[PDB]
DNA sequence: ATCGGATGTATATATCTGACACGTGCCTGGAGACTAGGGAGTAATCCCCTTGGCGGTTAAAACGCGGGGGACAGCGCGTACGTGCGTTTAAGCGGTGCTAGAGCTGTCTACGACCAATTGAGCGGCCTCGGCACCGGGATTCTCGA
DNA sequence: TCGAGAATCCCGGTGCCGAGGCCGCTCAATTGGTCGTAGACAGCTCTAGCACCGCTTAAACGCACGTACGCGCTGTCCCCCGCGTTTTAACCGCCAAGGGGATTACTCCCTAGTCTCCAGGCACGTGTCAGATATATACATCCGAT
């Protein structure tokens, strides 16, 4: 009727109920359990020689003696090597940020447990500002390898869906504290499973998270005014918001620090911007925009490559400007 | 008392070129210039209005015929221009 | 569950070799070079994503989610191409 | 009652909004006309005259000059990819053509 | 006398009726109680089309009857 | 055995297909197509069935429009078989690729 | 007073006169419509149909065939010079082409 | 609900008058409907821009005789010229 | 006052001096003579559709806006002339 | 024994030279003769502002060097320099014009 | 050029279905009659600009000579495309079912047309200086024959 | 590989007319109310678009041979380019005359608008024949062989 899982690092075991959750039409997640297995397989390198004589790739999941065989052992055959718990050599150190084979697994794992019908997300007034899409996996490790996060930036997260975005973000930096704010009550109420979901799944691997917070609300709101000003890099998913209120982010981001990084969808300044009399008031005048990379697969809503890009907030240009409007 | 852009495309040197001119025969082409892209985007956003069985022309359509129109990149910063100048015109 | 959307991927291959010969018998061509048909493939896909996009933007406009009949034509009547019987 | 404001100085613009509205008003293309429909239309054609003498007062620098004459748009329009989209159809008076010779015309 | 008009929707009404009443005065009674016009109306007996001259005693009804809607519309 | 020379089906191709009206592409590989290009569109769309007959008579008009302007150009170098520069040097005249 | 008789009747025409005076109107054309404006433009739409319905019923008779098809459509206006003059940027759904083979392409 | 409108009960008169044995598909119908619509938005818009031009405010049988000429080729237009005004002159008469 | 044969008028220096303005190096000796024909079918659909403009606003003078409006109408919009 | 340029140096020389002018390379008063006889056959007396001739001589200039660039292509397409009377026409057929 | 085998193709008769074409009732849009107001027809007048002619200067067109480069035909070779046969992939079809969204009606309010009064922006005319065109004289470069 | 020679760019001067700034003045845009209706919005309904299913088989895919076409090479020759002399007429500047473009005033007849009415065209239903299909046969077309 149910099997079970222990943790290697004490946490609280799992339940995986036989009335199966199956999701798609063939992931049919009992590969989620043998795929889980595999990770905590090397944490701890020796639960291959632990488990060598015995497991081979097996089919016939349909019986409830082929998990039965392979998950109880589990529990019983860990103790091959936990049984080292005391005396001389404790377990990893919970302060261990996962590796990004084992994050990707972790965040697939936590968004299957989350979201139950994905075809409500498409629930929305459709052009509008609220349609919904998602940023990979792939895109957002390259997004944080390619800003520099020293330790003390803030990531906000403008639009952030169910969650997913921050929730490798808080995984993967060592900064304070991160936010993410979404305004459809859809995706919001997935993101509340969401962010139970990934703290009990975090603790039970055994590794650490800066911490966070989703919230519900509208960015262009009075009370977001102040604390889009007051952080330091800022990710938004731009890509169907539309000019007018694309034109209010721009006003609120024109109060930004020095070194205050953007990463959208689409840019809020051309990546060909000439400065004159006519357009002193642009964003473009106070910021520096590059195009990241592409890489296949990088949204949600498409398979061709789409590109995001890259914007620093530097008051070094208008001033470079003015350097050179006296003499002549 | 005949009326021309003479004036306005003159201001708009001055803004982006402060120290060059335009001979008389160039003006007179950045007038038919105004002038033709003036019944495109009206032509456009008068069929939009009548395919949509509507009366009014808003900014609405205008926005649209400026993306049927203009090619790329310029149909993207002709849309932010314009709607810079709407939402400063509605709040003052 | 996974996903929220089902990402068709490929679908220019779609048009095959066989029904390029067999367009170009309709433009009267005897013989048809082996380079023809990925030359083939990239127009008709500059054009049908120029009518589309042009076909919505009009979908768009009419604040309604369903590209119809008419918006085809009127994408197609845009680009100084008319097409009769679907119908305006 | 307050001093009047012309509606391009409130819209910060420089192409006049009011006369515009006329053109629009007075050519048959509906009815009624909305009120943000002149002030949106205004910006997009003062934005792309602004373009074109931006490329063209490039060209009359290139050729040391200080004025546009008319070969400076054409020589403006045809090496920008976009406005040669726009006027790809459209013919400049005195404003000749592009240096463009083949490459196979030149001698071995 | 009743019968039965049952919709394609779902919707199966009660109308108190006369067999001297004709097609006419049937589709007349719905739109008094539901709002359908008689132009989008056709009603099945067994199988038949029933006609706007002719009553219900005509077609040999008996009372509480199953009558079907086929709902036509002007246009398509 | 018997065989037929080179040219031969291929002029017997030509007679076949100018004579009929129907549509050269197969529908469903087209239809999913269609649906692919839209997808860069971020939101949901549906199209219409009417629409995508729409576009499939205007995207086969073009082709077959196309290979005639293209057959013209290998024509004119003494060619019998069409060649890629024969496309681009229909297109550049037409208008289109410039 | 005396019986009603239609403009198309008293034009010696099968077009409505009145249906095209109500689309002038309503068709954002002028502020204003002549009285023998729409007589005109429904003589000349009546006599455009009747030459594609002459050409296109003769190719349907070519072909042993008593009903119009949009291939007879297509063959009318490809093989008259003139009408393919008006319809030359027009594609016909389920028209076809005309028959041509190049006499380079004929065998020897 | 709202019911629609077409030229298709006047182009099977003219066909009657032209071929009065043969009939029509209702694909080739559509097609003609497409071809009245298309034929009148190019001359009463011809005929809009030419009251523009010579500021005047109303389009009269003179605007769309001009219209035509401007439109039909040669022959086309020789002859829609002279159906025309034999249509006004019998509707001024009588 | 009749006037006749002025396509020999474009002389050839003056049509070599055209096609070489628009890139050609070399030029065969027929080419002369099917220039003047293009030009002649050109000139005849403009003026046409220009003298139709001045016949309706029941002028005798073609104007430089009957030049360009019959010019704008064949897709050949031209600036530069008032238009 | 004088100087002399092989052929094909010149004519290059020509090419930079008149892609450099923007002046009109047909005489203006030969054209203006070929305008007012193709109008005679239109209407009697014509008048045309001189203003209107010089708007279709500037149409003609430009129709006829567009036309030189894409027989140009034609000739090169063909293998070869010269441009010959099929490379007008074909590049009229696939323009539309010629048909 | 002719001949026969084989493959395609046109020919004729049957049979069968669904779409054209006809008919009927009905409602809404076109027609008849009328009034009021202004668009344009009509005339008259002004003066701009088009036409016609003239003469002189000289740039450009025309004519011819001469020679080399390019068009064109022919030939030979190798490759890549057509033809056809066997294998395999998925299109097409028909049928079922869900549900959503496009179309519709009914309130209702905010937005734009209309109108009157007022003034500053833009247009016309006006000086006037400087950009640019012209002219000449110098250096630099390119083509061509060695 | 290098000197002659013919174009081409570069560096200054003179002269000028067209672009730029100033100013005076209407008239068109702004201000301010006001009314009525277009459009936004909520609710409701049911057509049609999405998705799934299994099956049949049309069509795509893959393979292999061989043929004919692309393409490169060579040689001929004539036609096109370059140049110099002569000839023609474009071009400029000027004068003169008058058709007709452009404007203004006046008034009339034509069109918008309104209400009443009624008949033509639309929706709906129904029956039959045109055309599609199939099969079998007749015959025209291609191609290897002689
Ligand atoms: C394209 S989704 C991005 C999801 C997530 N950031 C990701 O990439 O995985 C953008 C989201 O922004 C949300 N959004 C739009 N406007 C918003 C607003 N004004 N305040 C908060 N969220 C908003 C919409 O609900 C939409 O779901």
């Amino acid at each position: 009727l149910e099997l079970r899982l222990k943790s290697p690092v004490g946490a609280e075991p799992a339940v995986y109920p036989w009335p199966l959750p199956v999701y798609d039409k063939h992931h049919d997640a009992a590969h989620e359990i043998i795929e889980t297995i595999r990770w905590v397989c090397e944490e701890i390198p020796d639960l291959k020689l632990a488990m060598e004589n015995y497991v081979l790739i097996d089919y016939d999941t349909k019986s409830f003696e082929s998990m039965q065989r392979l998950c109880d052992k589990y529990n019983r055959a860990i103790d091959s090597i936990h049984q080292l718990w005391k005396g001389t050599t404790q377990p990893m150190k919970l302060n261990t940020r996962p590796s990004t084979g084992l994050l990707r697994h972790i965040l697939q794992q936590v968004y299957n447990h989350s979201v139950t019908d994905p075809e409500k997300l498409n629930n929305y007034e459709p052009f509008s500002p609220e349609v919904y899409g998602e940023t990979s996996f792939d895109l957002v490790a390259q997004m944080i390898d390619e800003i520099k996060m020293t330790d003390d930036d803030l990531f906000v997260d403008l639009g952030s869906g169910v969650g997913q975005v921050v929730l490798q973000v808080a995984a993967a930096t060592n900064c304070k504290h991160h936010y993410g704010v979404e305004k459809a009550d859809i995706p919001a109420k997935y993101a509340e499973t969401m962010d139970r979901e990934f703290r009990k799944w975090m603790k039970w691997y055994g590794k650490k998270h800066a911490e966070y917070t989703l919230e519900r609300g509208d960015f262009l709101s009075e009370e977001w005014r102040e604390r889009i000003a007051n952080t330091s890099v800022i990710f938004v998913n731009n890509f169907a918001f539309g000019p007018e209120v694309d034109h209010q982010l721009k006003e609120r981001f024109a109060n930004m620090k020095e070194g205050g990084r953007i990463v959208s969808s689409k840019p809020f300044a051309p990546l060909n911007f000439r400065i004159n009399s006519r357009n002193l008031s642009d964003i473009g005048t106070i910021m520096r925009v590059v195009e990241l990379s592409p890489l296949k697969g990088s949204v949600s809503w498409t398979g061709k490559p789409v590109s995001y890009y890259l914007h620093t907030i530097d008051r070094t240009i208008l001033e470079n400007y003015f350097s050179s409007l006296k003499n002549p | 008392r005949k009326e021309s852009y003479s004036v306005y495309v003159y201001k708009v040197l001055k803004q982006v070129h402060p120290d060059t001119g335009i001979s008389s025969k160039a003006m007179g082409i950045m007038n038919s210039f105004v002038n033709d892209i003036f019944e495109r985007i009206a032509g456009e956003a008068s069929r939009l209005a009548h395919y949509n069985k509507r009366s009014t022309i808003t900014s609405r359509e205008i926005q649209t015929a400026v993306r049927l129109l203009l090619p790329g990149e310029l149909a993207k910063h002709a849309v932010s221009e314009g709607t810079k100048a709407v939402t400063k015109y509605t709040s003052a | 569950a996974k996903r929220h959307r089902k990402v068709l991927r490929d679908n220019i291959q779609g048009i095959t070799k066989p029904a390029i010969r067999r367009l170009a018998r309709r433009g009267g061509v005897k013989r048809i070079s082996g380079l023809i048909y990925e030359e083939t493939r990239g127009v008709l896909k500059v054009f049908l994503e120029n009518v589309i996009r042009d076909a919505v933007t009009y979908t768009e406009h009419a604040k309604r989610k369903t590209v119809t009949a008419m918006d085809v034509v009127y994408a197609l009547k845009r680009q100084g191409r008319t097409l009769y019987g679907f119908g305006g | 009652r307050a001093k009047a404001k012309t509606r391009s100085s409130r819209a910060g613009l420089q192409f006049p909004v009011g006369r515009v509205h006329r053109l629009l008003r007075k050519g048959n293309y509906s009815e009624r006309v909305g009120a943000g429909a002149p002030v949106y239309l205004a910006a997009v054609l003062e934005y792309l005259t602004a373009e074109i003498l931006e490329l063209a007062g490039n060209a009359a620098r290139d050729n040391k000059k200080t004025r546009i004459i008319p070969r400076h748009l054409q020589l403006a329009i045809r090496n920008d990819e976009e406005l040669n989209k726009l006027l790809g159809r459209v013919t400049i008076a005195q404003g000749g053509v592009l240096p463009n010779i083949q490459a196979v015309l030149l001698p071995k | 006398m009743q019968i039965f008009v049952k919709t394609l929707t779902g919707k199966t009404i009660t109308l108190e009726v006369e067999p001297s009443d004709t097609i006419e005065n049937v589709k007349a009674k719905i739109q008094d109680k539901e709002g359908i016009p008689p132009d989008q109306q056709r009603l099945i007996f067994a199988g038949k089309q029933l006609e706007d001259g002719r009553t219900l005693s005509d077609y040999n009804i008996q009372k509480e009857s199953t009558l079907h809607l086929v709902l036509r519309l002007r246009g398509g | 055995p018997h065989r037929y020379r080179p040219g031969t089906v291929a002029l017997r191709e030509i007679r076949r297909y100018q004579k009929s009206t129907e549509l050269l592409i197969r529908k469903l590989p087209f239809q999913r197509l269609v649906r692919e290009i839209a997808q860069d569109f971020l939101t949901d769309l549906r199209f219409q069935s009417s629409a995508v007959m729409a576009l499939q008579e205007a995207s086969e008009a073009y082709l077959v429009a196309l290979f005639e302007d293209t057959n013209l150009c290998a024509i004119h170098a003494k060619r019998v078989t069409i060649m890629p520069k024969d496309i681009q040097l229909a297109r550049r005249i037409r208008g289109e690729r410039a």
